[PDB]
């Protein structure tokens, strides 16, 4: 309508400031190692300071605010699903995969995942995209097509910058369809 | 020019806004002329039948017009910065993309949202971080975005741009 | 020290349906700020006492913390202004006197941002032609007869 | 983008053939003329004037030569015949046909049968432009702009998380 929200970027290279959908986004936890200790900061991880070493989850921008070529700070391991792993059996057939279940932001998490200058980096966008265009139809089908608890069954297995696309084409669907009567 | 063409060119100048994603170039022609056109029938409108045909004309003369700038509004809101300013930094030599109304209103824009932003919260933040630099808060036009162009087809903006 | 208040922030925002405009959360909007003071005296602290305490063991608290008081603002800025951007449409849809249920919905800031957007918007349209431009809020669909 | 009502309004545009039951002069509209209007003589005004003048019972629709049931039935098999997309009688064929048959069936030689015979190649044209959308996205024209904007802005999106990620 007259109400333009601040689109997504978090497929790009950054994210977009003023984003909610991307600071929802950058909000997920992420599996981080320690390298230096850090003091004071030992009441909020209850477990006076958090000796060097120490397994974490921080959330995607904490620890890429921490984050650097030295990894004198932070130590940062991909994912299980964005591993060598899950990117073969997403090769198989993406069509099946819950991508909601794994991280809801599927996309958006894994493309700002790279920032962390991994090695298999790579691999990784190859396979955003081989999953990705791998499920361009079974979303387009069903957002051009009235519901069913076929899409109500399949939506609760997009992610969400699919569930977008889902309503974008729900959008047109019911724009038409509401021009097409009287 | 002629009422028909100079119509014609509004529903070009109209659609061109509203498929590409950047705040187009000024046409404040076609703009101010059928603005003027139109005053003109209103008068000579004030025959029953005829007198209708051309008020219903005229509904859809002034709707393109407005579904025009409509979209220009929109568009420069959704960039106060990137506009308020890329005309100051637009060599002198090329056009405009903004007018001298729509000037003083994506200027007022700025002055009226960066002091609420102050006002209302960021002023009673941590010294040394509570200024915003809005000209990168809000993002720019993307270019790169893929539309439709007319022969037609589709492909990312920036290419044709 | 996570941000997670000023996230309850951007969520009352994620959870409004269309573009709904939920009352403002003054409440929401102090603790967040609070917080940011709490996260900067505490950090200048560890500042100056490394800069002068010898104790460089320090840094990585402090860029932690830094962190914190950035994310806390991305928040605090991004809720601001997405409301803004709810409530301008209110102007083209519910016309220029405002619904007074949305009135009761908005922070007194917030109200006086509108009218002033109003305000200038009107000048815009009244500098379109002669005897008061070219109203464009009008006419907002096609003609159908 | 444009939306439904937006692309209809360009439909009606569109001439349209009608046999008034007045007489009215030249009236010189700002974007063209409208010939004289005599009863029961043929004349081509814009479908907007036409559904107006229909409406305010002032006159007589006459349906676009190709509106014809075994004319169109003979395309749409045209169209589910070769492979791509089928150049379309009418640039707007889709709104004509709306805007005649709620506003002048009677008019129409048996509605009912021509209406329906229309949409089955709307659909048979949305679904080969659907298959068609698939492969353009994976290996990385002659359609009405009510058929590119009723999918355009999905299209568009999806193309522009392509390029994104394509590149990430």
């Amino acid at each position: 309508e007259a109400y333009f929200r601040v689109e997504s970027g978090a497929l790009g290279p950054e994210e977009n400031f003023l984003s909610l959908d991307d600071i929802l986004m950058s909000h997920e936890k992420l599996p981080v190692r320690t390298e230096t200790a850090m003091p004071r900061l030992g009441a909020f991880f209850l477990e006076n300071a958090v000796p060097q070493g120490s397994k974490l989850e921080l959330p995607l921008w904490l620890a890429k605010g921490l984050f650097d070529n030295k990894r004198r700070i932070l130590s940062v391991e991909l994912p299980k699903i964005y591993q060598e792993g899950w990117r073969t059996v997403f090769s198989a057939d993406p069509n099946v995969v819950d991508l909601h279940k794994m991280g809801p932001h599927f996309y958006g998490f894994g493309s700002q995942l790279l920032h962390f200058d991994s090695p298999e980096n790579a691999d990784i966008s190859q396979s955003l995209l081989q999953t990705f265009i791998g499920r361009f139809r079974r979303i387009m089908d069903s957002s051009q097509n009235a519901y069913n608890e076929d899409t109500s069954a399949l939506v609760a297995r997009l992610d969400e910058m699919e569930r977008g696309l889902f309503q974008t084409g729900q959008k047109g669907l019911n724009d038409f369809q509401c021009w097409e009567k009287g | 020019l002629t009422p028909a063409e100079l119509i014609e060119r509004l529903e070009q100048a109209w659609m061109n806004e509203k498929f590409a994603p950047e705040l187009l170039e000024s046409k404040p022609e076609i703009v101010e002329c059928v603005m003027e056109q139109l005053e003109h029938m209103e008068e000579n409108l004030r025959e029953d039948l005829k007198v209708s045909i051309h008020q219903m004309e005229m509904e859809r003369i002034r709707y393109v017009l407005s579904s025009y700038l409509r979209c220009r509004l929109m568009k420069i809101e959704k960039f106060f910065p990137h506009v308020l300013e890329k005309e100051k930094t637009r060599p002198e030599g090329e056009p405009s993309s903004l007018s001298p109304e729509e000037l003083a209103f994506a200027r007022e824009f700025m002055a009226n949202t960066e002091s609420y932003l102050k006002n209302v919260a960021l002023k009673h933040m941590p010294p040394n971080l509570q200024k915003v630099d809005l000209f990168r808060a809000v993002p720019k036009p993307d270019l790169d975005s893929y539309v439709f162009l007319r022969s037609q087809h589709l492909i990312r903006y920036k290419t044709i741009a | 020290m996570f941000c997670e208040k000023a996230m309850e922030l951007i969520r009352e925002l994620h959870r409004a349906p269309e573009g709904q405009l939920p009352a403002f959360n003054e409440d929401g909007l102090r603790q967040v700020l609070e917080e940011m003071k709490a996260l900067y005296e505490q950090n200048q602290s560890d500042v100056n006492e490394a800069k002068s305490g010898g104790r460089s063991d320090l840094i990585p608290t402090i860029k932690f913390r830094h962190c914190s008081l950035l994310r806390n603002r991305r928040c605090t800025v991004a809720y601001l202004y997405d409301r803004l951007l709810r409530i301008r449409a209110l102007r083209w849809e519910y016309g220029s006197i405002l619904p007074n249920a949305l009135r009761f919905h908005m922070a007194a800031e917030e109200m006086e941002w509108f009218n002033n957007y109003k305000r200038s918007l009107a000048t815009y349209m009244r500098s379109l032609g002669g005897d008061e431009g070219l109203d464009i809020t009008q006419d907002m669909k096609p003609p159908k007869s | 983008m444009m939306d439904a009502a937006e692309v209809e309004f360009l439909a009606e545009k569109e001439l349209v053939t009608i046999i008034p039951n007045f007489s009215l002069d030249k009236i010189y509209l700002i974007g063209g003329d409208l010939g004289p209007f005599n009863p029961g003589l043929p004349v081509e005004v814009p479908l907007w004037l036409a559904i107006n003048l229909k409406q305010r019972q002032k006159c007589r629709l006459l349906p676009p030569e190709w509106m014809d049931v075994e004319k169109l039935e003979k395309m749409r098999d045209h169209e589910r015949k070769e492979e791509t997309f089928t150049p379309m009688p009418s640039p707007y064929y889709m709104e004509l046909t709306k805007l005649l048959l709620n506003h002048a069936s009677d008019n129409i030689p048996k509605a009912d049968e021509i209406r329906t015979l229309v949409k089955d190649m709307w659909d048979t044209r949305i679904a080969k432009l659907r298959v068609s959308a698939d492969s353009f996205v994976r290996q990385q024209d002659n359609l009405t702009l009510m058929e590119i904007n009723t999918s355009g802005t999905f299209l568009t999106q999806a193309l522009n998380h392509m390029y994104k990620l394509r590149t990430n």
